[PDB]
């Protein structure tokens, strides 16, 4: 899940 | 069988449903499919969607909150196979806090090839217990399927025929209870006999060609199989690519020719994900292994002479 | 006072709001692990 939201949410 | 649309890459769809229809012509995703974060999407935006064309998937497919979803019955009803080449996190299948799934439906996926499923957090999602994984994947042991209404006894999963007093659908033993198979109410579950192991079988229960994977619309015949086992060549399921053939992306084969065409399109503006492919040991790759060059006239990687450039 | 999983989740919605998050270490090292300020979290919306 924590890796989930790692992966999908990105910034920039 | 020679695809009817496009093999398009990789997709990541997010926020609208606008750039979903990118989809409209593909038979494979070369690479993943993840469908997300659709926070204003209602069911009567998915009323009239659907992607019949789209048959595999090479990576792995990925829903997390799209909101309105109710079933992907209409939306993926062809998709057969899911390669798992790439997987996420171990899972090739990842149904995430999908508010509003009411069931699955993906009625034709017969093969995961790698990779397990995780289906967690869908307060809606029944149809899960009336799904045998077991004839989808072999490694079933590394499922997490947890947090669904299916936890509780509230689903009631009613399969095709119950009304009637019948089973339609094939009845299947997951660790002592017997068990019939359904996708929805309207939809069963295929299973082939055990004689055609991994292969498939047509409508009519009949094996496919030992190079098929999950389903044919002839049996034995490996120019009939929906997909394959190992690779693809001009419409017919092959065990290796012979000559004058390279293996690309562990599923299809393809000419010299065409390897070289990637190759000279990813020359100027190095974004939107490109790679100067080569040739090494009959594959075409997206770039040389450490301790490789490339060998400009021939796309060949040949091994360097002290350090690599 | 941070923000995980589902709360994560929840305050992007509504920071994010009609611009949706933008695409192409990450938020739970950030926001998770450790609070991060409004600042940071709004870089994860599209433009
Ligand atoms: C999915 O496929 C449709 C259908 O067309 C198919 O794909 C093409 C690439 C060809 O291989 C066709 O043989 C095949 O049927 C695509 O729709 C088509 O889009 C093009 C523009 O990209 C349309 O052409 C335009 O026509 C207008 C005049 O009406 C001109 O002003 C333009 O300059 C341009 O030529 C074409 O009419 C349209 N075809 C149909 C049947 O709607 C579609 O783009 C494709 N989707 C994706 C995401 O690739
Ligand atoms: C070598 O292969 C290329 C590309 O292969 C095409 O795509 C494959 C997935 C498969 O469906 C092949 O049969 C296809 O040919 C060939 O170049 C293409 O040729 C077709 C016509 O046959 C044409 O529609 C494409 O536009 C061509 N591509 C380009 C960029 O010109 C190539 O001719 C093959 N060469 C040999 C000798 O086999
Ligand atoms: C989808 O989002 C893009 C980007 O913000 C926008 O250009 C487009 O108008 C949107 N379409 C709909 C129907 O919301
Ligand atoms: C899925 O397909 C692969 C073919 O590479 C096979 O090894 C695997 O056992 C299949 N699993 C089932 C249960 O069909
Ligand atoms: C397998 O593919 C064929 C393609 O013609 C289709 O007609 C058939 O119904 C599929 N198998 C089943 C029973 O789903
Ligand atoms: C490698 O490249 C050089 C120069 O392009 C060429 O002379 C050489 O013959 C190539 N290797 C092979 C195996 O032909």
């Amino acid at each position: 899940e924590n890796f989930l939201h790692n992966s999908i949410f990105v910034p920039r | 069988h020679l695809y009817p649309g496009e093999v398009c890459p990789g997709m990541d769809i997010r926020n609208n449903l606008t750039r979903l229809h990118e989809l409209e012509n593909c038979s494979v995703i070369e690479g993943h499919l993840q469908i997300l974060l659709m926070f204003k999407t209602r069911p009567e935006d998915f009323r009239d969607l659907s992607f019949p064309k789209l048959i595999m998937i090479t990576d792995y497919l990925l829903l997390f909150r799209v909101y309105g979803l109710e079933s992907l019955k209409d939306l993926f009803p062809n998709l057969t196979v899911i390669r798992g080449s790439r997987l996420f996190f171990n899972y090739a299948l990842v149904i995430f806090e999908m508010v509003h799934l009411k069931e699955l439906g993906l009625y034709n996926l017969m093969n995961i090839t790698r990779g397990s499923v995780r289906i967690e957090k869908n307060n809606e999602l029944c149809y899960l217990a009336t799904i045998d994984w077991s004839r989808i994947l072999d490694s079933v042991e590394d499922n997490h399927i947890v947090l669904n209404k299916d936890d509780n006894e509230e689903c009631g999963d009613i399969c095709p025929g119950t009304a009637k007093g019948k089973t339609n659908c094939p009845a299947t033993v997951i660790n002592g209870q017997f068990v019939e198979r359904c996708w929805t109410h309207s939809h069963c579950q295929k299973v082939c006999p055990t004689i055609c192991k991994s292969h498939g079988c047509t409508a009519e229960g009949l094996c496919c060609h030992s190079e098929c994977l999950g389903n044919c619309s002839q049996p034995d015949d490996p120019t009939k199989c929906v997909a394959c086992r190992n690779f693809y060549l001009d419409g017919r399921c092959v065990e290796t690519c012979p000559p004058p053939y390279y293996h690309f992306q562990d599923w299809r084969c393809v000419n010299f020719s065409f390897c070289q065409d990637l190759h000279h399109k990813c020359k100027n503006s190095r974004r939107q994900g490109c790679h100067q492919y080569v040739i090494h040991n009959n594959k075409c790759i997206p770039e040389c292994p450490s301790g490789y060059t490339m060998n400009s006239s021939n796309l060949l990687c040949t091994p360097c002479l002290g350090p690599c450039p | 006072e941070t923000l995980c999983g589902a709360e994560l989740v929840d305050a992007l919605q509504f920071v994010c709001g009609d611009r949706g998050f933008y695409f192409n270490t990450g938020i739970v090292d950030e926001c998770c692990f450790r609070s991060c300020d409004l600042r940071r979290l709004e870089m994860y919306c599209a433009p």
